[PDB]
C-alpha cells in the first residue's frame, strides 16, 4: 500500500521536480519532508493532494545532501501515514 | 507569442476558466485582453479553482508577477515560474488545450 518509485525527475541548482507511483487505493494526501541528510537542522514539511504524483521543491542550497521522504495518508478516520519512502539527492 | 502552447492570445477570464475546467494542479494559460491587447494575465488551476494574475510591466520594461523577479521576455517569466511559485499559488506546468 506504500507509494513507490520516488525519484528526482529534474533539478536546477536550487529546485527539484520529483515524482512517485501512487498506491492503487485512495490516498487522502501526501506529506513530503526534505532536509539535510544527518543535518541537525529543521526538516521542512509540505503537502500534496492525493491525486498528484509529482511535486516541486525550491529554495534549496547548493552542495547539500537532501533526504526527501514521502508519507501517504490512506485513511480519513485515523491519521497514521504509511511507511516512509525516501531518497537522497545532492544539489 | 502565439507560437507557444501556453500562450492563448485574446481570451477572456471566463473562457480561461472553461479552458482549464478539465485541468489539474499546475494547468495554466497566458491570455490577452480581447478589448485592450497589452493587458496580459496568467490563469492557473489549483484544487478546483482558477487564479488570475495580471502580468505587470516595470519602469525599465521588464515583466513580472512578483516585484523581486523581473524578466526581459514573457517566456523567461513563465519558465521561471515553472520551477518556483514565487508569488503564484503554485508552479506553472500544463498548458490548457487550445
Amino acid at each position: 500500500d506504500v507509494p513507490t518509485k520516488l525519484e528526482v525527475v529534474a533539478a536546477t541548482p536550487t529546485s527539484l521536480l520529483i515524482s512517485w507511483d501512487a498506491p492503487a487505493v485512495t490516498v487522502v494526501h501526501y506529506v513530503i519532508t526534505y532536509g539535510e541528510t544527518g543535518g541537525n537542522s529543521p526538516v521542512q514539511e509540505f503537502t500534496v493532494p492525493g491525486s498528484k504524483s509529482t511535486a516541486t521543491i525550491s529554495g534549496l542550497s547548493p552542495g547539500v545532501d537532501y533526504t526527501i521522504t514521502v508519507y501517504a495518508l490512506l485513511s480519513s478516520s485515523h491519521w497514521v501515514y504509511e511507511s516512509p519512502i525516501s531518497i537522497n539527492y545532492r544539489t | 507569442l502565439e507560437k507557444h502552447s501556453w500562450y492563448h492570445g485574446p481570451v477572456s477570464r471566463n473562457a480561461a476558466e472553461y479552458l482549464l475546467s478539465s485541468g489539474i494542479n499546475g494547468s495554466f494559460l497566458v491570455r490577452e485582453s480581447e478589448s485592450s491587447p497589452g493587458q496580459r494575465s496568467i490563469s492557473l488551476r489549483y484544487e478546483g479553482r482558477v487564479y488570475h494574475y495580471r502580468i505587470n510591466t516595470a519602469s525599465d520594461g521588464k515583466l513580472y508577477v512578483s516585484s523581486e523577479s523581473r524578466f526581459n521576455t514573457l517566456a523567461e517569466l513563465v519558465h521561471h515560474h515553472s520551477t518556483v511559485a514565487d508569488g503564484l499559488i503554485t508552479t506553472l506546468h500544463y498548458p490548457a488545450p487550445k
